[PDB]
RNA sequence: CACUCAUUUCGUUAAAUGUUA
RNA sequence: AAGGUUCCUAAACAACAUUACUUGGAUUAGGGUGAAUCGAUCCUAAAUUACAGAUGGAAAUCCUUAAGAAAAGGAUUGAAAGGGAAUAAGAUUAAUAGUUCUUAAUCAAGAGAAAUGGUAACAUAUCAUGAACUUUAAAAUGGAGUGUGAAAAUCUACGGAAGAGUUCUCUUUUCUUCUUAACAAAAGUAAAUUCCACUGAAAUGAAUCAAUCAGAGAAGUGGAAUUUAUUGGCUUUGUAAGAAAUUCAAUGAAUUGUGGUAUUUUUGCAGUCUUCAUAAAAAUUAAAGGGAAUCUUUUGCUCGUACUAAUAACCGCAACAGGUCUCCAAGAAGCAAAAUCUUUAGUUAAAUAGAAUAACGCAGGUAAGGGAAGUCGGCAACAUAGCUCUGUAAGUUAGCAAGAAAGAGUAGCUCUGGUGAUCGAAUCAGAACUUUAAAGGUUAGGGGAAUCCGACUGUUUAAUAAAAACAUAGCAUUCUGAUAAAUCUAAAAGGUUCAUUACAGAAUGUGAUUUCUGCCCAGUGCUCUG
RNA sequence: GAUUCACGCAGUGUUAACGUGCAAAUUACUUGUCAUAUUUGAGUAUAGGGGCGAAAGACUCAUCGAACUAUCUAGUAGCUGG
């Protein structure tokens, strides 16, 4: 596990085709985006929830979408 | 302490089995069966044991060719 | 306090059976396996412990980038710079030493 | 032992499946006078040997 | 009876050389044209200890006299010799401390170590600690030389047999007392199988002919023959002198 | 602190006044410094019997087994040194 | 007595041996 | 290792486990052992074995790279404790799990005229070519003792959340949980060591527990590198709270701070000491010198893997008080991993019991007065015993004797003082008062005066002898120049000391030190340059 | 190759227990020793007129002043028994 660092390198993950699934985590206080790439699975703390919003549209129609909670799937 | 103890420390083998008479008779250190004479090409034979002698000889297993042979 | 076993069928406090006892999830302890401490590269000459080359086994040395096991100079991973600066000196004093000396003297 | 070799394992299995007794119907056949297997053994009273 | 000690001694079963940790066979260089007619320098690399012999040793690199690459030898340090420093081996090499020069280019009176008993043997005599042997006179008629052992005896070699100039290095190594016979058990660490000797008159008649009866004590002369048979040859063997000599 | 038992004051009791002087002079010259023949300095330490390295200066020395040089070493050197001129000079 | 040619003991990567030039 | 199905479950109890058994390691029938990452496999060690050759009447022996038209250099085997490419956490089964499942990784083998920066030490998500050949380094190296960095466990300070225990006597109380992997990241920040630049130290400085260091250049200032159980040591971060722990409700909800100049274990580091001891190799890897030539994806084969590992699974005829190699390791108390008691875990069964309370026993004790008078002999038992202070003889190899011998003190409670850093450590000293006057529950030297033997540490007759016997260091003698001495072999380009070379190899006697080794060469040996 | 305690090991004494034993050599207490001439595993080497032995004729699979096993062998017996 990988984690990136700052909102610009996130977004040219999803819009690169290497990606497999996203799950969207939300805890107390942040939101992690976990992209499912093929050899890592890359995450962003995301402490914005309007820049959180932002990521959640960038996200591709046709990949696998999770949203996890206080529970798990 | 000859007797009942010392015997407290015997577990490693001398002889295993041998490949080609099938007895626990191959000594390990020496590298040679002690019943058939193994590498040795010749099986080991001795005059003195007679009783060794009819153990394990022509006839005393399956005759797997020369039962056909000698009818025929 | 939590006593631990080995893991694999090592029963023996060998140099390849060193074990770090490390605190896991809900209290229990697990069993690792650490590494064995490694020497470095030495000078040729003087067999002093070269710089800017890591202590690692020597396979690991092929996972390393190409500048992490070498140094930017001559004989650099082989020779100190002590070593090589009277490699220079040597090599420099004794042809021009040679060059007066005989050769047309 | 736990570590062992392959041939000598399948003869380790062998030597389980010999340590059997005489099937109910084979003793229920006509002139039959075998019904204790005579070459059996337990690992608590006769060790193998091999 | 039984076989002596000195018996079971000739199969090597036990008594074989502790030589495990041995740097290896410390002797010349291997006699070529280079160093016949001409000259060849070595460089001293390193000084160490070679495991059950009392003088170092000393891993010195001739670079090739042929072919690319180098000449990595194992000598019997001399006394003196330092690392990095040059050694010259032939028949024109200057009479400096560590050279190795045909016992004939030596002057009459010089000292002398690692000396050859046949040429291009790599080296038999005055090769244990501070051993030297001495040049006496050349003769050049039949191209021979004469040189003192280092037990005193004189021998005569070819004018062309190696040696090196010089003493060899540890000296001095027999003048400390052992006092422990821990450090006795040590000093065969690398060696045979020999130090904690039992008596002959403390053994059993079988054993040993001096194996003795009711009063620990020999019986009969101990000065034997040389051609007494293995088994009964214990004692001293063709002693001309006898006792505490004046 | 001891009077005159001052570096075999580890053997304690059990050797013998006699071998137990002979063996401390020994060992004062065996554990002792010396003078480095190259750079001067008092630096000069045994390792192994008849190896002596010279600690602040990076020099590796054959000597004798307990002393850096031996009086019969000495004598060698003089002698082949001597030898040398005359052979160099006529 | 002189030699080497069987014979002995060796050493090497059988790596400039011997005679001229 | 050894055993070999003893493992798990169900039915069943004739035999077996010195009574009995519904129990069982016993009877019957089924079930059970999952690996690219753990091992074997691979490499070599001591050593072991081939073809050809050498030797032998023979069987066969020798040689292991020397003898060879064999093998760029030398063949086979030899380690489940040595070397070694790469996997972790949680869950799961009646039983297997670094092996299955979930998630997340890693490794190997594949497929899709040749760069910069820094004065320098040296540094740059592949970058930035680098053949033959050669060299270097790694793999890969004893032990002791001291100091110290980090982690874990234990103890403890602050702040709590949740649950439990005691509670007519008190106790803002006692207890339990408050966790987090491999592999990577780089907010913040360490200890030690080695180098580099400036300058040039005497009125000599720098420093350590100890040392040790300096014009072949100290200290100071500023830098570079490496080590610290994976990346980069620690906190922190991704994994990752969604797991797990502790609770509550009837699947759903709550929490999961910060510290310590404390002790121990583990793991490194730094210098010190010690050797007539210097304390493996190869597979395999990297670098250098040289300058010839011009992110995605696939696969990962074979074998072991159950169980015991012992007061019942092993070896002793057995469920034998015997023997058998290791890993982890809580509290009290103490110098102590001692004796004693307890927590987590395991167990209450381990060749049957009940009544009675004779003799004589086995094991453990006590005793009036006397105190070895017993006895071959203080055998056995008693006795002394921790710590602090005072004190300590003859003799002596001057090191010791020595814990000599001998004497005084020691409890509980209430206080005071000394030993540090910019709040904390148990340690030491002293003073009041009280008592049953204090090491003693457990643990825990009896001492002195002589003589004999061996100098000392050590070894020995497994199963009646542990010693004065053997060894030992010291001393002394003998032979030997290596094609030798000793010596194995039937023989041998055969073998051992010998990878050796007189400060060595081989054969002997006496047995540390001090003092001394007297006279005898006729006899028997040995020797002669006759 | 100092003195001691502990984990371990041994075997000084009781000439204790037991002596048709827990045991074809063990148990208890006392005692000694308890890291460098130390302890110990696995691998490996040495074989019967041989090996190995800090030496006791000790050890060499409960067997040692010459192992075990088989053959010569139904060895011979002026001696004992029937």
């Amino acid at each position: 596990p990988k984690q990136v660092q700052e909102f610009k390198q996130i977004l040219k993950l999803l819009k690169s085709g290497s990606i497999r699934a996203v799950r969207v985590k939300t805890n107390g206080e942040n939101t992690k985006f976990k992209v499912r790439c093929a050899k890592y699975l890359y995450t962003y703390i995301c402490a914005d929830k309007a820049k959180a919003e932002e990521l959640k549209k960038a996200i591709p129609k046709d990949i696998h979408v999770v949203e996890i909670a206080k529970k798990a799937p | 302490t000859k007797g009942t103890s010392c015997r407290g420390t015997r577990h490693n083998k001398t002889h295993i089995l041998c490949k080609r008479c099938g007895k626990r008779s191959w000594h390990l250190q020496k590298q040679r069966c002690a019943s058939c004479g193994y590498p040795d090409a010749k099986m080991r034979q001795y005059a003195w044991g007679y009783k060794a002698l009819r153990r394990r000889t022509q006839g005393t297993g399956r005759m797997r060719h020369l039962k056909i042979a000698l009818k025929r | 306090a939590v006593r631990v076993t080995y893991v694999r069928k090592h029963s023996y406090n060998t140099k390849s059976n060193g074990i770090r006892i490390v605190k896991t999830a809900g209290g229990n302890m697990t069993v690792q396996h650490r590494q064995k401490i490694s020497n470095g590269v030495r000078c040729g000459d003087c067999g002093c412990v070269l710089a800017g080359i890591r202590h690692i086994r020597p396979h690991q040395y092929g996972w390393l980038g190409k500048s992490k096991r070498t140094v930017t100079r001559a004989y650099g991973g082989v020779k100190c710079h002590k070593c090589v600066q009277k490699k220079i000196l040597r090599a420099f004093l004794i042809n021009e030493h040679n060059l007066i000396k005989l050769a047309a003297a | 032992t736990g570590h062992k070799g392959f041939s000598y394992k399948l003869k380790l299995g062998k030597k389980i499946h010999q340590n059997r007794g005489v099937p109910q119907w084979f003793r229920m056949k006509t002139g039959n006078t075998i019904n204790y297997n005579f070459k059996r053994r337990h690992w608590n009273r006769r060790k193998m040997g091999m | 009876g039984r076989r002596t000690l000195s018996q079971r001694k000739g199969r090597g079963s036990i008594f074989k050389s502790r030589s495990h940790h041995k740097l290896g066979v410390a002797q010349h260089r291997a006699i070529d044209f280079f160093e016949r007619h001409s000259t060849v320098r070595g460089l001293v690399k390193s000084i160490e200890h070679d495991p059950g012999r009392g003088a170092p040793l000393a891993r010195v690199v001739f670079r090739n006299p042929r072919q690319y690459g180098l000449d990595k030898e194992l000598f019997i340090c001399a006394e003196g010799l330092y690392s990095g420093q040059y050694i010259y081996c032939g028949s024109k090499a200057s009479l400096h401390i560590g050279n190795v020069l045909p016992i004939g280019q030596c002057p009459e009176g010089t000292v002398v170590c690692n000396v050859e008993s046949k040429p291009g043997d790599r080296g038999i005599i005055a090769r244990a600690s501070g051993n030297y042997a001495t040049v006496i006179s050349h003769n050049a008629d039949n191209e021979t030389t004469r040189i003192r052992l280092p037990s005193g005896a004189k021998k005569t070699l070819k004018s062309n047999c190696r040696a090196m100039v010089g003493i060899i290095a540890g000296g001095g190594r027999t003048e400390k007392p052992i006092l422990k016979a821990g450090v006795a058990y040590r000093m065969y660490k690398a060696k045979r199988t020999t130090w904690p000797r039992v008596r002959g008159v403390a053994m059993n008649p079988v054993d040993h002919p001096h194996g003795g009866g009711n009063h620990q004590h020999v019986g009969h002369p101990t000065t034997l023959k040389r051609s007494s048979p293995p088994g009964q040859k214990a004692g001293k063997v063709a002693a001309r002198r006898t006792g505490l000599i004046r | 602190r001891t009077k005159k038992v001052g570096i075999v004051g580890k053997y304690g009791t059990r050797y013998g006044a006699s071998l137990r002087k002979v063996i401390k002079k020994i060992e004062i010259a065996q554990h002792s410094k010396y003078v480095c023949p190259f750079c001067c300095k008092e630096a000069v330490r045994r390792t192994a019997c008849g190896i002596w390295e010279c600690k602040g200066c990076g020099k590796q020395i054959a000597g004798g087994a307990y002393t850096l040089s031996t009086i019969s070493g000495a004598t060698v050197r003089s002698t082949v040194r001597r030898l040398r001129d005359a052979k160099n000079s006529q």
